[PDB]
This record gives structure tokens, C-alpha cells and sequence, in this order.
């Protein structure tokens, strides 16, 4: 199989800027070189084929060089809506093979997360669980550290996080903190807090509430 | 239009998958069809490929589990894949090739069926609403949602208001509990003065179960 080294793996730039993405061939490939372009959860788009090609439609920023065994994909003038994984394919052998990919994340000026604080719902806890959610909203960079304090005793181990890829517009984030207790744990104790440290902010934000109030 | 239309499904161990691509546009005589995959998180990697004239050519590491067929009829190129894995698990594309043989171009895709192989059964959302209070509103913006808990396998879609409703909708990544089943959130941010006045509703579409749930967001 024709191996495809593709570099960088991950790349931060700013909008406007130049970025470039190599990818080698271990052997002769002539111009039988795709550069994809796909955006998270959606099939992948073409951009360039015959390794410079632009395809129709495609902005002219995008541009693809090269030809034998060294290939690069140069995007100027780098758009918010370009965050997106990378990859280069090579088409003149079977198997086809890609490259392993570019992660190219946009980057901006740190935004602090609005946090907000969800009760369980009587739904639920009908059925005998107690999910309590936290929700850190448009924020800048990713990284975040939320703890969950009940009754002011700080919880380990019985909560997961998830967060949203960049925002196609304003390049920020999202993220949900969600603390999942037994009914009778939730019943038991009264103030259910979330703390939330973040670049952008000076100090930690704490929201919370006291159940049934 | 061209398009190429593959739904998500849960396969057993051992068992046998079999993927559909349905296409519009142009004629399966004249253009080749790829089929591509890739694990979460991972790489794409390329399965097969049935040219206009039939021939066909397949991953070696995976020929003796692949073989494709073709119905120009019904515009169907269709992937069968057997003796399935758990590390099969992944999301699987068709793809146009414009062009021949020796020179095409992947420009048109279809949207992707996620492929889970586990040994776990199938397992419709309960739906939960996040309502709005007061711990949920920021100056005059209120946030809401609702949390979508323990289906199998994934995905599941989330909308709000039939469509009408998508700025500031954030919807998360599913995450996997120790259980094998999966959660997710989908939240809105609105004003605080349409609390009393504008209906929110998230409408929830689980596939693999056939189980679609509206729930209402009321406010507190």
C-alpha cells in the first residue's frame, strides 16, 4: 500500500491568515492527489483533484501544488467556516489511501462561558434517577474546569462532559457538564452547585441552586 | 440534482452487514461508485469500488468480507459486508467517481450511515426537559433544552420547533455511560420575555428504534 504522510496533524491559526498543509507519497503518485475537506458529523467535500485543480464552486483561496511524491494544500486568508479536518488521497493505485488527517481549529480572542444550572426534572426523578446539568455557553479557548459541589463537598467520579465543535461563525465553544446522582442522593441533600474556572475569567463563576425552591 | 443516498444500523457480531446507495442524477453505466468508511474519531479508509463497466476492486485486507452488486434499474450500488467486528464500527460514505477509471474525481458523496457492531440491543431515548428559571437566565436571555438519555446505538437527531427554531441551538456530542447507553443534551438560548408567550419544543428522532418523542419545555 502507497503510504500517505500528511503534516501538520493539528494547526491554530487566525482568521486571514496562510495556512499550509504538506502530504508526501512513498511513492510516485503524478498528479493523482485529492485534497478533501470535512467539517464534523458530514461527509467529506471535495476541494482540489488532479492535485491542483480547483474544483467548481470552491473559494479561490483554497489552492493545491505539486506533483510526483511532495503535495501541499495552501488556504490564504483563512475564513472562520474552514475549521475542519483535512485529508489528502492518492488515486493512482488500489488500495486507495489517505493521508491521517489535519485538524485545523480557528482561532480568537478568549471569551468567558454564560453558565447556567439545570434542576432534574419531576420526569425524571419519577423514574428513579437524578441528572443535574451544567451548561457553559460561547466560550474561548476549549479548555474549562467545572466541579460539582453538593452541600459544598466537592463530586468525583459521577459526572460527564461533552463539547460542541467550534462555531462555524464565531469560532467559539459550548460545553455541558451533566452530574447523574441516585434519586435518593439528590433527595437527601439540598445545594447543588457548579464552579467554573475559565481563561476569561478573573475569578470562578459558581451557580446553584437548593432543591424544590 | 446528483445525490446518493445511503439508515443507521445495528449489526451482531459475525453477522452480516448490508449498506444501499441509492442514486439520482446520473447513471450507473457511466460512473464508478466508491465506498469509504471511518471509525470514530479515526482516519478515512477506502473499501471497494464498482466501475461503469462492473469491474470491481476491493481493500485487500478486507476482499475475502466485501463484495458489491449492482441494479441500474433501480440506480442501487449495494455493499455487503459479512463476519462483522466490533472494530467495523464506523460511519460508511458512497462517493461518486467522476472521470474513468484512471482519472475521476470524488465530488459527490453520501451522507454516511453510522454502522455499530455490538452484541447490546437496541434501545429507544427517554426525553427529560432543562427547564428555564431563574438559575438558567443571563440578563434578558434565557437558556432551555432537554436531555436525551439512555438509547442505543447512536444517533439520534435533535430539532427544535419542527425546524423554525436554530439560532443558538447547541446540540453535544453523545456520550457513553459504563452502561453501554448513550446521552445526550440539546440546548437553546432565547429571550426571557417569550418564556410566557413562545412554545418550545425539541423533537427527537431515534432511528435504529423507529422512536420519535416531541416534548414540550415548559417554564418554571
Amino acid at each position: 500500500d502507497i503510504q500517505m504522510t500528511q503534516s501538520p496533524s493539528s494547526l491554530s491559526a487566525s482568521v486571514g491568515d496562510r495556512v499550509t498543509i504538506t502530504c508526501r507519497a512513498s511513492q510516485e503518485i503524478s498528479g493523482y492527489l485529492t485534497w478533501l475537506q470535512q467539517k464534523p458529523g458530514k461527509a467529506p467535500k471535495l476541494l482540489i483533484y488532479a492535485a491542483s485543480t480547483l474544483d467548481s464552486g470552491v473559494p479561490s483561496r483554497f489552492s493545491g501544488s505539486g506533483s510526483g511524491t511532495d503535495f501541499t494544500l495552501t488556504i490564504s486568508s483563512l475564513q472562520p467556516e474552514d475549521f475542519a479536518t483535512y485529508y489528502c488521497l492518492q488515486y493512482t493505485n488500489y488500495p486507495l489511501t489517505f493521508g491521517q488527517g489535519t485538524k485545523l481549529e480557528i482561532k480568537r480572542t478568549v471569551a468567558a462561558p454564560s453558565v447556567f444550572i439545570f434542576p432534574p426534572s419531576d420526569e425524571q426523578l419519577k423514574s428513579g434517577t437524578a441528572s443535574v446539568v451544567c451548561l457553559l455557553n460561547n466560550f474561548y479557548p476549549r479548555e474549562a474546569k467545572v466541579q460539582w459541589k453538593v452541600d459544598n463537598a466537592l463530586q468525583s467520579g459521577n459526572s460527564q462532559e461533552s463539547v460542541t465543535e467550534q462555531d462555524s461563525k464565531d469560532s467559539t465553544y459550548s460545553l455541558s457538564s451533566t452530574l447523574t446522582l441516585s434519586k435518593a442522593d439528590y433527595e437527601k441533600h439540598k445545594v447543588y452547585a457548579c464552579e467554573v474556572t475559565h481563561q476569561g475569567l478573573s475569578s470562578p463563576v459558581t451557580k446553584s441552586f437548593n432543591r424544590g425552591e | 440534482q446528483v445525490t446518493l443516498k445511503e439508515g443507521p444500523v445495528l449489526v451482531k457480531p459475525t453477522e452480516t452487514l448490508t449498506l444501499t446507495c441509492t442514486v439520482s442524477g446520473f447513471s450507473l453505466t457511466s460512473y464508478g461508485v466508491h465506498w469509504i468508511r471511518q471509525p470514530p474519531g479515526k482516519a478515512l479508509e477506502w473499501l471497494a469500488v464498482i466501475w461503469a463497466g462492473g469491474s470491481i476492486s476491493y481493500s485487500t485486507s478486507l476482499m475475502s468480507r466485501l463484495t458489491i452488486s449492482k441494479d441500474t434499474s433501480k440506480s442501487q450500488v449495494v455493499l455487503t459486508m459479512t463476519n462483522m467486528d466490533p472494530v467495523d464500527t464506523a460511519t460508511y460514505y458512497c462517493a461518486r467517481a467522476y472521470g474513468d477509471y484512471v482519472h475521476y474525481a470524488m465530488d459527490y458523496w453520501g451522507q454516511g450511515t453510522l454502522v455499530t457492531v455490538s452484541s447490546a440491543s437496541t434501545k429507544g431515548p427517554s426525553v427529560f426537559p432543562l427547564a428555564p428559571s431563574s438559575k438558567s437566565t443571563s440578563g434578558g436571555t434565557a437558556a432551555l433544552g432537554c436531555l436525551v438519555k439512555d438509547y442505543f446505538p447512536e444517533p439520534v437527531t435533535v430539532s427544535w420547533n419542527s425546524g423554525a427554531l436554530t439560532s443558538g441551538v447547541h446540540t453535544f456530542p453523545a456520550v457513553l455511560q459504563s452502561s453501554g447507553l448513550y446521552s445526550l443534551s440539546s440546548v437553546v438560548t432565547v429571550p426571557s420575555s417569550s418564556l410566557g408567550t413562545q412554545t418550545y419544543i425539541c423533537n427527537v428522532n431515534h432511528k435504529p428504534s423507529n422512536t420519535k418523542v416531541d416534548k414540550k419545555v415548559e417554564p418554571k
